[PDB]
């Protein structure tokens, strides 16, 4: 800072002041004032977004620079190319696979054909629903109203349908009619407690298409 | 199998092109090897220093939670006290008496 | 061969709809914008007249 | 490796080590000319050794041994205005503190002779600078609060309220501090980097100036009680505080850790248009002036405004087909006379 | 925004093959070099000369390169005149050259 | 069929007595919604059934009056895809009016069983934010629901007010009197 | 206790985390400063407001 | 070069003459010098009202929250959106209220605009993803082709044995190390990609590039698009009347016509159409900021005869309104007719986006 | 400066105003008033070309000059070149040492 | 215990009856004597029923 | 490879889109 | 044509307190009014400040 | 704050509280689309110093009365098992909050939970807020008050709070739902 006015501090230029490259503006500038985006080269992406990758991963070495030293990476070699090693935990013993037992002919968690794998459907979920406005509870709720609602996306729909499941809910305050398939014990008496009824309507797969597309 | 490329660091001191060790107040590979042994030993004794605290089925390991639910839940179904399922698998015996037994 | 959408292929509102251009420029010139419409309007009109044909 | 910093460490150079200038008055308006529109309605000084004693001065007057700090001031002041020619910055700044230092001990008649005089130096002055006025009019101000003139103290007060809202620029404390938290390159550790932060009280003094003028002013206005004085006082010191925060506004950059590309410190550090300057100069309301003359290009009704050549022939629209054969060149056959037929004369 | 178009597939960037590189990053050909002015590392950018590259160009100057090679007699009909872009116009003025008179530069007719 | 709110063949054999149901008035606005599309849905495709061909160039001007599609292809089409849209569109009404008429029901005792105001009034689904939604200008001094947060009305004071003119001499040229600040350079 | 490495942390990231608070810490002044100073001209307002209707 | 780099400032002499040319040069007056061209922010294009002149009632200024009418003129007719105007998470809030031109260059009355099309304000990440998506569309893939070391048509036997002669050790030496060869992973038209745009992100980032138009000021609207004549002459005559700078160096236009008010079409007129192939910078486009779902029927390669990128096979048509074109071109004029089609595609779109607890009011208002 | 005159005599600025790169039209906008307030003998000549010379030159008493690279380089960058001209008087270029310490 | 009696003791006027319910829930959790838990879902309903 | 070479004017042959694994 | 007999001078839009005017816009506009509309003054002229023509 | 085992272990505790030293208290858990709002977290944010009031716990809960009506109204606020309910507006009507907080399509509050590099499942977590709109600054300051430790980044559409789980989304919304959104 100056002591006098009379004797300023020299405009001499470092380096940190002096190597600089002009402003491009950003997005807090071009969001604040949109007059100033003039050109395609202002919309850039997110600021996230550093660029191409400009190195080389060298394993236990990190990211070397291109035209660096090389003498040191074979296992950069061995990543690139599909060829792998690694048998110092096999010298000796057995493999884990090879040492645990198959439970069955077909595995744990087998899903065989028409094994009755349900995607569950939450009754905490369906009763927001109805409260924010997507179900009609009026009607007999089913897949068909559901899938129209949009409660669930058909990614999700697969034989068999669905399972009520009453997971965060101990008290449904009005009666619910509901056809699906394989609802739970507490759920099932949280639906009859209310005054609702429900219905395990098993369909098989034909008639899961018809029922959803009518 | 250790870094043949040395690492390079900025000598802001002279005395840095003569020391070879990065941190010298840091203990050798097997001496802290053998240090965080005696550490992790100390703070599993602590933790061991009560007794084996036995633990409800809720709270279990996945792969051993759901096995013993199943194991009892057809005598839970019907309410009455003092059944008791044996199921191989659980919390082994301490062998003393615990203050939480 | 194999499977293609002829379902949607001729489904939109013009011709431009449901065309896998892949040979095109970020600038048309007068004639280039010409030749595109007329090749949207030339690939419906070949589809559509060839297939009558080959019916008939 | 940590540092225990036990030798003598060079500090480090960073941008918030810029020497920031002085706002200055414009030459044509004048401190005197304000006050009237509010009442309508070089020879050789030890100057290293003065600057010892009146460093010791302040620190004196801080702890609060107020004759000593006034003795000193006096010492200082009177080699400053032997050292300095009439009205010049430093010495009506001295006599300002000297002023301060007189109200502090009790000689309240002989700080307000002082302060008046300090007034018309700066009225003489030329360019003065805002800080000097501010700080001033404010020992002014509380030295009417201490005879007992709390209106004309709130009045003071308010003038540096209406000073500081017409000559001061609230966003160029800011300019080159507001992009450097786009420096940090590290999001595990020295992730500090990305959260600098840089309080307005330590780089526009004149903002806590006025603060404490308008601080002051709502303290004289709650014990008079004056609700509509109080309340447009903390409007104003609210909007104050909320321009400055809003000039030290940005986005965030790159959350996470970048690895190389050092050389993104010559765009980050920059002289970056802060949204002060931004939104008064966008290119709509101070627009650029463009002058025909140095381009090839104009506007249709002004042709002959371009820049001049010699021997001009137009000779047609650069048709890229015109290299073609004989029927590209018979479709661009009327272009030319259709394009002089849309760019005729009025 | 699923998978937003990549930045280096914009077709502002026909780079040498290089070490790094996506599997749908468009390098330059075999045996083609990246720039095209660059027949040694030490050749010269040409002042006046532009080689359009990518799309078709708006305006077409006689003596700029479009899909094509530097012809004396194609790319310069007349060498005393000098063609330039006025007024989305190809506007041909007599070729000068600037030579010192008086302290200043003056112009001077490029031909004689 | 299950595509109505009634119940399904399953639920008929099952014998659920679900006949006498709580009627709650429910507007269906997702309803509306899906009906809205649905109709926009099925006249388009009309539209690109009753396409023909208009060619603006003579090599293809040969066939202007022949339809797009082969007659094979538009029978096809009109007997999945126009007819399908057709019956999604009439079941939404189904159901829509199904639910008016439980509506008109509720409406009706609401109203013989507290008086018309206090119906209207419980039955009025107005939110406290409806305003931010429908009419900001009456909720401007609520919150500040504005992209450009340093135009609304209370935050309108750190904008800067630059004093421009227009000078003749530059072309009518808009150009603002403030000086520029010294910006800090060295260092 | 603010002077130049104010003390000895277990860790370099712990480090970097005091310093991180610290600056938080000025932040979080300087915006307290403010929401007290709108505070006060709220209850300021509706005092006015109370006293001017009654 | 860079900055940070010793070539950058070792040209010391011969850069400028030390002579001024007698006649551009000039000398700096002083503070009162109003140069040409110099400006205090950074601007790549310093344009001007005089050289890109902008359409509205106000030229933008920052202490408007956009250059047009907030209220209906008591003057002019003022006409009501055909649909209902709702504000969502991104709208700008306020009335946008602007004047529809007639080809006659005359303001007959003034219409409402919808902030969900007109009054999304505009994000750089969601621009930047239209631009990046149009610009790698509208590349050429077709004239991606290259070599392959399999393509080279040499004889598939070694050349000469590995030890017995002076030459290095080598086979069929067609790769990529002779000048002959090719490479081992070659351009190739099915090995480029074509990215998927979703009809989300399309249509949020063509409303906020309507949005920047409109607060640029240099949205206009007018009732028709229509020639007397088809002819060529006839557009350039409304050009002139209209002050349209279609010129391929003055500030180009972007026609969006989707006709009349009252006789509103999702076809361009035939007549303007056939006037608007002009050699210069003007482009129309459809009525629409939507987009078909893009799908893909060879995602795993099924199809090995498939000549043509991987990724999207439904691409966006050209005629689309896009970010590159509409930065490329100045002015946007669009017709009442492409203003209804569009608030008619958008509405369901924004009652979609609604809350729920507004949403159950949307038939209650009406 | 000697004797209380400058060596530099002129300064030379090339510039576009209309197409871009406006780093010198920022410089000429903002730091150019304060540097001619600053230095007023100094006598710069701006040169608006089409395709200009991103570059700064200064010419000085004793018929020598000194040009520095402007491309992409910030305002505030070029200013502090311009103020390296005006301060070196570019006579002569002697190394650093302890035989050169006294000229 | 101690730890939910402060609870209630400094607990807001509009959060006392959720607070009291959390502390009979831990009684139960923690299989405290049924009186315990009796009486503090008690005073669950004292502080939350308006009419007990 | 180069403009005008035998390799490349002799036709030989042509290279398809590979498969993608399971 | 009712409301232009009804409204010779323009309505509060033609002010210049928030920022200037358009001039293309103002020649658009002359032919609704009998007053030289175009026709601005380089200050920027407020409604209350100075009546109008 | 007491650790049940070691008062066990001291004998402080009866050995019939290990249920309690193992698992948690059995409660309703937040989710989505159950609003289970807890009184301690509401009675904390309440305690915290901040510049806007917040609502009171009753009027945020639904209301829970007798079940004795025939026919369900669609009254603005009803009886619901999931804890719905439209927002309930400022708590100060003399006040003017910089920020608007918009609900999803289903009435969702816009925290949204998010993993640091989840293709390795690495346990590294985030906040994202992307449906802030007004002076998204004015938001992070307040987010600020509340995390006071935690690493904090805003831009244009979305606010990143680093280092905050499932429960920190819970407070969130629980402010924001006091705040009245
Ligand atoms: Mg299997």
């Amino acid at each position: 800072k100056e002591f006098d006015e009379d004797h300023p501090l020299p405009v001499v230029g470092s380096r940190l002041n002096g190597r600089t490259t002009q402003h491009k503006w950003n997005h807090w500038d071009q969001y604040l004032n949109p007059q100033i985006t003039q050109s395609i080269k202002d919309l850039t992406p997110t600021p996230e977004y550093v660029g191409m990758r400009c190195g080389h991963n060298m394993i236990k070495m990190g990211w070397m620079k291109i035209g660096g030293s090389w003498k040191y990476s074979r296992g950069y070699n061995d990543r690139r190319r599909v060829f792998a090693r690694g048998q110092w935990q096999e010298r000796k013993m057995t493999p884990r696979f090879m040492l645990a037992p198959r439970v069955s002919a077909g595995g744990p968690r087998n899903r065989y054909e028409g094994k009755l794998v349900f995607s569950p459907l939450r009754l905490s979920k369906l009763l927001w629903a109805i409260d924010t406005g997507r179900i009609n509870p009026n009607e007999v709720i089913t897949l068909y109203h559901l899938r129209q609602a949009n409660v669930v996306g058909e990614r999700e729909i697969v034989w068999p349908g669905f399972v009520l499941i009453s997971n965060g809910v101990r008290r449904v305050p009005y009666p619910i009619h509901i056809e699906l398939q394989n609802a739970s014990a507490e759920s099932i008496r949280l639906i009859e407690e209310a005054g609702g009824s429900f219905t395990c309507v098993y369909m098989t797969h034909e008639g899961l298409y018809q029922e959803l597309h009518p | 199998a250790f870094r043949r490329l040395v690492k390079r660091h900025k000598i802001t001191n002279n005395q840095m092109l003569l020391m070879r060790r990065r941190e010298p107040y840091k203990p050798t590979m097997k001496d802290r090897q053998e240090i965080a042994d005696r550490a992790k030993l100390e703070e599993f004794e602590r933790k061991n220093a009560d007794g084996l605290m036995f633990v409800p089925e809720k709270a279990l390991p996945p792969w051993q939670k759901s096995l013993a639910h199943n194991a009892k839940a057809l005598g839970s179904r019907i309410n009455f006290r003092g059944f008791r399922v044996r199921v191989a698998d659980g919390q082994d015996e301490p062998g003393f008496p615990t203050p939480f037994r | 061969g194999g499977f293609t959408m002829k379902y949607k292929k001729g489904t939109g509102l013009w011709d431009e709809d449901h065309v896998n251009d892949y040979k095109t420029n970020r600038y048309l010139s007068a004639r280039a914008t010409m030749r595109w419409y007329q090749e949207m309007e030339r690939h419906q009109t070949r589809n559509s007249l060839n297939a009558r044909r080959a019916t008939q | 490796v940590t540092r225990l910093y036990t030798s003598y460490y060079t500090g480090v150079l960073y941008p918030n080590q810029l020497v920031q200038p002085k706002q200055r008055l414009p030459a044509d308006v004048s401190v005197s000319a304000i006050l009237q529109k509010r009442s309508e309605p070089r020879p050789y000084v030890p100057l290293g050794e003065v600057a010892k004693l009146e460093l010791q001065g302040d620190y004196y007057m801080e702890g609060g041994m107020f004759q000593e700090a006034l003795e000193h001031y006096g010492v200082v002041a009177k080699a400053y205005n032997y050292a300095y020619p009439e009205n010049h910055a430093q010495r009506i700044g001295i006599r300002i503190k000297l002023s301060a230092a007189f109200r502090q001990t009790g000689r309240l008649e002989s700080s307000l002779a002082n302060i008046e005089e300090v007034l018309r130096m700066l009225d003489a002055s030329t360019r003065p600078s805002l800080e000097l006025i501010c700080e001033a009019l404010l020992e002014l101000g509380i030295t009417r609060e201490a005879l007992g003139m709390k209106r004309e103290a709130t009045e003071a007060y308010e003038e540096a309220l209406e000073v500081v809202n017409s000559f001061h620029n609230w966003g160029e404390s800011h300019r080159m501090l507001r992009l450097l938290p786009r420096l940090g390159r590290r999001f595990n550790y020295n992730f500090e980097e990305k959260f600098v932060y840089f309080s307005p009280f330590d780089y526009d003094r004149t903002f806590a100036l006025v603060d404490q003028c308008l601080e002051r002013a709502e303290t004289i206005f709650n014990e008079i009680g004056d609700v509509e004085g109080a309340i447009r006082v903390l409007q104003q010191r609210k909007e104050m505080i909320d321009k400055k925060f809003f000039n030290m506004r940005d986005f965030a950059g790159r959350i996470h850790t970048m690895r190389g590309h050092w050389k993104r410190r010559a765009q980050h550090l920059t002289n970056a248009p802060t949204p002060d300057e931004l939104l008064r100069y966008s290119p709509t309301i101070h627009q650029v002036h463009r002058d025909f003359k140095y381009e090839l290009t104009a506007p249709i009704g002004r042709e002959k405004e371009v820049m001049p050549g010699v021997n001009r022939l137009v000779l047609d629209m650069g048709n890229p087909y015109r290299r073609r054969g004989r029927l590209s060149n018979k479709m661009l056959k009327d272009a030319d006379h259709k394009f002089a037929n849309y760019v005729r004369q009025k | 925004m699923p998978r937003p178009a990549p930045r280096f597939a914009m077709g502002h960037m026909l780079p040498h093959r290089s070490n790094v590189g996506s599997q749908f990053l468009h390098t330059q050909r075999h045996g083609s070099r990246s720039t095209w002015y660059k027949k040694h590392y030490f050749s010269l950018r040409p002042f006046a000369i532009q080689r359009h590259h990518g799309t078709t160009p708006r305006i077409l100057l006689d003596r700029s390169l479009w899909k094509s090679l530097w012809i004396t007699k194609l790319q310069l009909p007349d060498i005393n005149r000098w063609e330039r872009v006025v007024n989305s116009r190809r506007v041909t003025e007599d070729r000068y050259a600037f030579v010192e008179e008086e302290g200043v530069m003056h112009k001077v007719n490029w031909g004689l | 069929s299950g595509a109505f709110g009634c119940g399904s063949y399953r639920s008929v054999v099952a014998g659920t007595q679900n006949v006498p149901r709580r009627m709650t008035f429910y507007p269906s606005a997702y309803e509306l919604i899906q009906l809205h599309k649905a109709h926009r849905e099925v006249i388009r495709h009309f539209y690109v059934r009753d396409k023909i061909f208009d060619n603006k160039f003579p090599g293809n001007a040969l066939a202007n009056g022949l339809f797009k599609f082969v007659p094979n292809r538009r029978e096809n089409y009109h007997m999945r895809e126009l007819m399908e849209s057709i019956r999604r569109r009439s079941i939404w009404m189904h159901r829509i009016k199904q639910q008016r008429e439980i509506n008109a029901k509720v409406v009706e005792n609401m109203e013989v069983k507290y008086g018309k105001k206090a119906a209207a009034s419980m039955l009025c689904f107005t939110t406290p934010d409806s305003n931010a939604y429908f009419a900001p200008h009456r909720y401007q001094d609520v919150a500040n629901s504005w992209p450009n947060y340093w135009q609304h009305p209370s935050v309108n004071h750190v904008v800067p007010k630059p004093r421009w003119r227009r000078h003749r001499e530059l072309g009518g040229i808009t150009r603002v009197e403030d000086p520029f600040a010294v910006q800090a350079s060295d260092y | 206790p603010s002077f130049g490495r104010v003390k000895a942390v277990p860790s370099p990231v712990i480090r970097s985390k005091m310093n991180f608070m610290k600056l938080r810490r000025m932040r979080l002044r300087d915006v307290l400063h403010r929401d007290a100073l709108e505070l006060r001209l709220l209850e300021l307002k509706r005092s006015a407001m109370k006293n001017x209707e009654q | 070069s860079s900055i940070f780099s010793p070539r950058y400032d070792w040209r010391t002499s011969g850069v400028h003459d030390i002579a001024p040319r007698d006649e551009g040069d000039f000398l700096y007056q002083g503070p009162q010098h109003v140069l040409p061209g110099a400006h205090p922010l950074p601007l790549h294009h310093p344009h001007n009202t005089i050289t890109r002149p902008v359409i509205s009632p106000y030229i933008p200024s920052p202490q408007r929250s956009h250059p047009y009418f907030t209220a209906p003129l008591p003057e002019l007719p003022h006409f009501s959106t055909t649909k209902p105007i709702v504000y969502t998470y991104g709208t700008m809030k306020e009335r946008i209220i602007a004047p529809v031109f007639n080809l006659k260059n005359e303001v007959i009355y003034t219409r409402e605009l919808d902030p969900f099309i007109f009054g999304m304000y505009p994000e750089v990440e969601e621009l930047s993803k239209n631009l990046t998506y149009w610009m790698v569309r509208c590349q050429n893939f077709a004239s991606k082709w290259d070599y392959e070391t399999r393509e080279i048509w040499r004889k598939a036997k070694k050349n000469w044995p590995n030890t017995g002669m002076g030459m290095p050790r080598v086979g069929n030496r067609k790769n990529h190390l002779y000048t002959w060869g090719g490479r081992t992973k070659p351009s190739k038209p099915w090995n480029m990609l074509m990215p998927t745009m979703d009809v989300k992100t399309w249509s949020k980032s063509n409303r906020m590039m309507l949005t920047l138009k409109m607060l640029q000021g240099r949205l206009q609207v007018v009732d028709r698009l229509t020639l007397e004549e088809p002819t060529q002459e006839c557009y350039l005559e409304l050009c002139r009347n209209m002050s349209w700078d279609v010129r391929h160096t003055g500030g180009g236009v972007l026609f969006m016509d989707g006709g009349s008010r009252i006789t509103p079409s999702s076809e361009f007129d035939r007549a303007f159409f056939f006037g608007s192939f002009f050699n210069g910078r003007n482009k129309i486009v459809r009525p629409t900021v939507l987009c078909d779902e893009q799908y893909d029927y060879n995602k795993t390669a099924a199809k090995q005869r498939m000549k043509g990128p991987k990724g999207a096979k439904n691409p966006i048509p050209i005629n689309r309104f896009n970010a590159y074109d509409a930065m490329k071109h100045d002015r946007l004029v669009i017709t009442e007719g492409a203003l209804m089609q569009l608030e008619d595609e958008l509405y369901e779109h924004k009652l979609q986006i609604l809350p729920p607890h507004i949403r159950n009011q949307l038939p209650e208002y009406g | 400066s000697r004797n209380g005159e400058l060596c530099l005599k002129k300064v030379i600025i090339s510039y576009c105003p209309s197409n871009g790169a406006p780093n010198t039209r920022q410089f000429l906008a903002t730091h150019l008033p304060h540097f001619h307030a600053k230095y007023p003998s100094v006598s710069i000549d701006l040169r608006p070309r089409l395709w200009p010379e991103m570059a700064i030159t200064g010419v000085y008493r004793d018929g020598s000059e000194r040009s520095y690279n402007t491309k992409n380089l910030s305002p505030m960058g070029i200013f502090l070149r311009l103020n390296n001209l005006v301060s070196t008087a570019n006579d002569y270029d002697q190394p650093f040492c302890a035989s050169h310490l006294h000229f | 215990h101690y730890d939910h009696f402060l609870k209630y003791l400094n607990a807001d006027p509009s959060t006392v009856p959720x607070i009291a319910q959390t502390w009979a829930t831990t009684a139960k959790h923690m299989r405290s004597p049924n009186w315990i838990v009796q009486l503090l879902r008690g005073l669950h309903k004292y502080h939350a029923d308006a009419e007990c | 490879p180069k403009m005008g070479c035998e390799e490349i004017t002799r036709k030989a042959r042509r290279v398809q889109l590979q498969p993608t694994e399971y | 044509g009712e409301l232009q007999k009804k409204n010779p001078t323009p309505s509060e839009w033609y002010d210049e307190s928030k920022g200037p005017l358009n001039p293309n816009f103002l020649r658009s506009m002359r032919s609704h009014y009998e007053v030289d509309i175009a026709n601005l003054p380089d200050t920027p002229l407020i409604r209350g400040q100075r009546e109008f023509f | 704050p007491t650790d049940v085992a070691a008062n066990i272990s001291a004998g402080a505790m009866p050995p019939e509280a290990n249920v309690a030293a193992a698992l948690p208290v059995p409660r309703i858990q937040y989710s989505k689309w159950n609003r289970a709002l807890r009184s301690d977290v509401y009675d904390e944010l309440l305690k915290l110093p901040l510049r806007y009031k917040l609502h009171d716990f009753a009027k945020l809960c639904p209301p829970q009365r007798c079940q004795e009506e025939p026919e369900a109204v669609g009254v603005v606020g009803r009886d619901s098992a999931v804890g719905y309910l439209p927002p309930l507006g400022p708590a100060d009507p003399l006040d003017t909050i910089p920020f608007f907080v918009h609900r999803s399509s289903n009435g969702v509050l816009p925290g949204k939970v998010f993993s640091m590099h989840p293709r390795n499942l690495m346990p590294a977590f985030y906040l994202r807020i992307q449906q802030v709109e007004g002076d998204m600054f004015r938001f992070e300051e307040e987010l600020l008050k509340i995390f006071p430790t935690k690493k904090i980044f805003v831009r244009s559409h979305s606010i990143y709070v680093y280092n905050v789980a499932l429960d920190g989304r819970m407070v969130l919304h629980h402010w924001l739902l006091g705040l009245g959104f």
